[PDB]
RNA sequence: GACAAUGGUAGGAGAGCGUUCUAAGGGCGUUGAAGCAUGAUCGUAAGGACAUGUGGAGCGCUUAGAAGUGAGAAUGCCGGUG
RNA sequence: UAACUUGGGAGUCAGAACAUGGGUGAUAAGGUCCGUGUUCGAAAGGGAAACAGCCCAGACCACCAGCUAAGGUCCCAAAAU
RNA sequence: ACCGAUAGUGAACCAGUACCGUGAGGGAAAGGUGAAAAGCACCCCGGAAGGGGAGUGAAAUAGAACCUGAAACCGUGUGCUUACAAGUAGUCAGAGCCCGUUAAUGGGUGAUGGCGUGCCUUUUGUAGAAUGAACCGGCGAGUUACGAUUUGAUGCAAGGUU
């Protein structure tokens, strides 16, 4: 079939996880770990946790092989933001967004 | 084998077996209608081009009877508050061309 | 309106130097919460016309019914205490449609209530006739009293 | 017959309703011409 | 209703060859413009380009009437400020003339992207002589 | 009463923003620039419809004056013999006797030369 | 200054091309088998054998 | 039939469409109302239907009546998001 | 084919260019102020390259029909090398 | 023939309250799971939050942020198309390729050619480098009372009318 994990109103601007999931997007996904697990980035740890959700989505719950399993689909949505203040000079007052993202991920086996 | 024939204020060129799209006949659903003017005939065999000729005048099929798609016709007059839109759907009858 | 809502009476801000729209109260109509401009007021809508077009049009309503076979004369009622069987039993046996306007002589206390839980019976007196209530039956019941009262008194 | 019912022709007409757009005749301006004293509201000078 | 329209799998182009040998500049320019635009053709219309392939020899015969020789000046400006420069019909008739054709002749062809691709089946040759001998190219003549 | 209309201004919103799709980015999306961009097409459609009978009638002179001076005539004087020898064909609509049949083009020509 | 005009968002997706971010560098331990970043020691287990 | 007219701002005159509520009439509705979305439908326009998904309980049609009756501009007001 | 009277309802009181008769200015001004006509205002279409006011001409709607007006006919660009 | 959650009281909800001010004083926002909490036992990934199953339920894309769920906006995939081109972004003509309808002179895309300087306001005159509007949605402007007049309609008519 195709299974899938999902992770809602994580604490990180969407367009900046983007950045990661434009990585993994159709790797097999035995590199697809290893790659998380290598680069700079911050989004990389709560993407790795999805991922392997998602894995273990696969060999529980229903049966299928995790070596024959590419990360057909993963993408990332806006959640709710907190819209927050920061006081420039002068009286003035700047407005804040700490933006939220779902992460989805969803991988296959091809049949 | 081809014909010019006018029919509704427009020259047709038309041969043997084919649809037309004319403008609103008086003739009803399924009954033949025959132009009777003809300008030229031709084509293949023959030759005859005149300032109009009597004979072999077109025999064709009234094959439908209807309305073409709605233009929409709008127009406006830009800061002078004058705008105008009205419908419209030409009537037509298609003819099919059994001889000439 | 803007006298009634409440708060107001303030301005917001200047009317010069900021970069806002100028703005007299938060209370105008187009703010969030404001008065409104115009709009229900309370008020009244009866009005008159002449007493000979009351008569006719009180004629033409029952002229109406006589056109038809809406009318059908009877006699004065009998009932001991007001019950509704025996009231929709003769209503019945009469070929009457659903709505009847049954027309008594004087008020009445044994037809009003055997008459009054019925869907579509409506029972009034000489002294009550309505342009709205003959049109809106179409089968009218009067007494052999009451109909002289009414062209008696109708001209 | 309180569903049928026709009043005298000729005996109502709709309210002339202005400033609903340019269709009717009477929409930005609400027949009232431009600027002036006579184009405010409650502006008019008084009789005679 | 019906009228021809011509595709890209409708169009045939041949090539031609005029001497510009005793020619002036303007009448032979305007009529292989024409044929360059494809306008002598019975099926010309005007979004595909059913012109033909023109090549021109003996580009350095070319004549021009009058005080021409020394007066029109060919300017051109380089964006630079202060970059124009100046030329003769003298001293390019001579120097290169197989570019006083091509600009003659692609001043009369519209400046769009038909016009653009249009311009470039004219192959200019001073001399008598041209490398597209595979082509066979017809004799063609002015009038 | 109140009447707090608010499903007639979606409705008529959106049959005016369906009406103007394949328009580049938010001349396809948004009411304000969808409305103007509806006006001018109605306008320019207007225009066009009168445009399109000009335009096709210069492509056919074009290609009767390309036919005719094959046989060595201009269009001119190909029309001044036609309109003088009564054959008075739809001479520009048709031009597809120039391009389908041709030797009754050779015909005509003749007949227009004999009217000279 | 201030931008005259909105950026349309086509014009946002042309800029945003470059901004795409590259792949690690990375190669498979010839001890670990798991993967390690190329002249880094692994992470997973033990030396760098260099 | 025949003939005439039919550009138009300020402005005058006329005929209509649609929303909300009311009276009367006559319907529809869990075998699925409004609403929302989709369409390649109908009328001269405002507009109307139908099919299809979603939705889960009220709605239309006829004739009249009554209006907080129609929004693209007010450096409008409020909210959401670029 | 209007004219007039009696009544209901108005808007208008910043006009412009061109042609012609003048004042003022300097026989300056896309100046200014009057008479006279037209066009714009409130007028789309063809021509004057583009160009409210110049020339032609007044859009009910549709047609891949014809004759023409100003203006034109070597190519851009329809029609006379 | 009153409102129905931007409406109706400022306040449908712990509202004269958060909050603002030295003070007098100003003052909001905030409703809706389902018939019934039956409010998700147990397993798996995870530190948890959150998920995927199994369940309850008529329905879980009704999971307490809980009726419907539009537009802006942000994304993922694909059918046509685009890297020699000078674009108020469309309209008329049109090849090609891709599909197949409220079945009708079909729908999508659009190589190339013609024409083409947004809208509103104010002006003699604005493509205007004059004004206004980031976008989207909701709210937002000739009304009512009592008099005068003029018109049409109706009832009587030297009478008419409370």
């Amino acid at each position: 079939m195709e299974a899938k994990a999902v992770a809602r109103t994580i604490r990180i601007a969407p367009r900046k996880v983007r950045l990661v999931l434009d990585l993994i997007r159709g790797k097999n996904a035995a590199e697809a770990i290893a790659i998380l697990k290598l680069t700079n980035k911050a989004s990389s740890p709560v993407i790795e946790k999805v991922l392997m959700s998602a894995l273990a989505n696969a060999e529980h719950n229903y049966d299928m092989n995790t070596d024959e399993l590419v990360v057909k689909e993963a993408y990332a949505n806006e959640g709710p933001t907190l819209k927050r203040f920061r006081p420039r000079a002068q009286g003035r007052a700047s407005a804040i967004n700490k933006r939220t993202s779902h992460i989805t991920i969803v991988v296959s086996d091809g049949k | 084998m081809f014909a010019i024939i006018e029919t509704g204020g427009k020259q047709i060129k038309v041969e043997e077996g084919q649809e037309i799209f004319v403008e609103k006949l008086d003739v009803n659903e399924g009954d033949t209608f025959t132009f009777d003017k003809v300008l030229f005939v031709g084509g293949d065999s023959v030759k005859v081009g005149a300032p109009t000729v009597e004979g072999a005048t077109v025999t064709a099929t009234v094959n439908k009877q209807g309305r073409g798609k709605k233009i929409t016709v709008f127009t406006y007059k830009r800061r002078k508050n004058s705008k105008r839109k009205k419908g419209h759907r030409q009537p037509y009858t298609k003819l099919t061309i059994d001889k000439i | 309106n803007r006298s009634a809502v409440s708060g107001g009476g303030r301005k917001p801000w200047k009317q010069k130097g900021t970069g806002r729209a100028r703005q007299g109260t938060i209370r105008a109509p187009q703010w969030r919460g404001g008065g409104i401009v115009f709009g229900p007021t309370p008020r009244s809508y009866a009005y008159k016309m002449p007493k000979k077009m009351r008569r006719l049009a009180l004629r033409s309503a029952l002229s109406f019914k006589v056109q038809e076979n809406g009318l059908t004369v009877v006699d004065a009622f009998n009932f001991e205490a007001p019950k509704t069987k025996e009231f929709k039993n003769v209503l019945s046996t009469l070929e009457q449609p659903k709505k009847v306007l049954v027309v008594t002589e004087n008020e009445d206390v044994n037809v009003e209530l055997s008459a009054r839980n019925i869907p579509g019976v409506q029972v009034t007196t000489a002294q009550g006739l309505n342009v709205l209530d003959i049109t809106n039956a179409d089968s009218l019941v009067i007494t052999e009293a009451a109909a002289k009262k009414v062209e008696e008194v109708l001209g | 017959k309180l569903h049928e019912l026709k009043p005298a022709e000729g005996s109502r007409k709709e309210r002339n309703r202005v400033g609903r757009g340019v269709a009717t005749g009477n929409g930005k301006t609400s027949g009232r011409g431009h600027k002036g004293q006579k184009a405010r509201s409650g502006g008019g000078v008084r009789p005679g | 209703r019906q009228t021809f329209m011509a595709n890209e799998s409708n169009i045939e182009r041949k090539w031609y060859v005029i001497d510009a040998e005793g020619q002036t500049l303007g009448r032979l320019s305007s009529e292989v413009a024409s044929i360059l635009r494809g306008k002598n053709k019975v099926t010309y219309t005007p979004h595909v380009d059913t012109g033909d392939y023109v090549i021109v020899i003996n580009a350095s015969k070319i004549e021009f009437t009058g005080n021409k020789e020394t007066d029109k000046v060919y300017y051109r400006h380089s964006n630079h400020p202060g970059g124009i420069k100046s030329i003769t019909a003298g001293e390019l008739r001579r120097t290169n003339p197989e570019r006083l054709i091509e600009n003659s002749i692609k001043g009369m062809l519209p400046s769009t992207r038909l016009g653009e691709k249009q311009g470039k089946k004219l192959f200019v040759y001073g001399g008598a002589e041209h490398p597209h001998a595979a082509q066979q190219p017809e004799n063609y003549e002015l009038r | 009463p109140r009447v707090k209309g608010g499903t007639v201004t979606r409705a008529r919103r959106k049959k005016t923003i369906k009406l103007a799709k394949g328009y580049f980015g938010s001349k396809h999306t948004l009411y304000k620039v969808a409305k103007q961009q509806v006006m001018k097409s109605g306008q320019y459609a207007f225009r066009d419809r009168r445009q399109r009978k000009r335009d096709f009638r210069k492509l056919w002179i074009t290609r009767i004056n390309a036919a005719a001076r094959q046989h060595e005539m201009s269009y001119s004087r190909l029309m001044n013999g036609l309109k003088k020898a009564g054959i008075d064909i739809n001479r520009k609509m048709l031009s597809e006797i120039a391009i389908s049949d041709e030797k009754a083009f050779a015909q005509l020509v003749t007949k227009a030369k004999d009217a000279l | 200054a201030v931008p005259k005009r909105r950026t349309s968002k086509t014009r946002k997706n042309k800029r945003r091309t470059h901004f795409k971010i590259s792949v690690p560098g990375m190669t498979e331990c010839p001890n670990c088998g798991e993967y390690k970043l190329s002249h880094r020691v692994c992470k997973n287990c033990g030396s760098y054998n260099g």
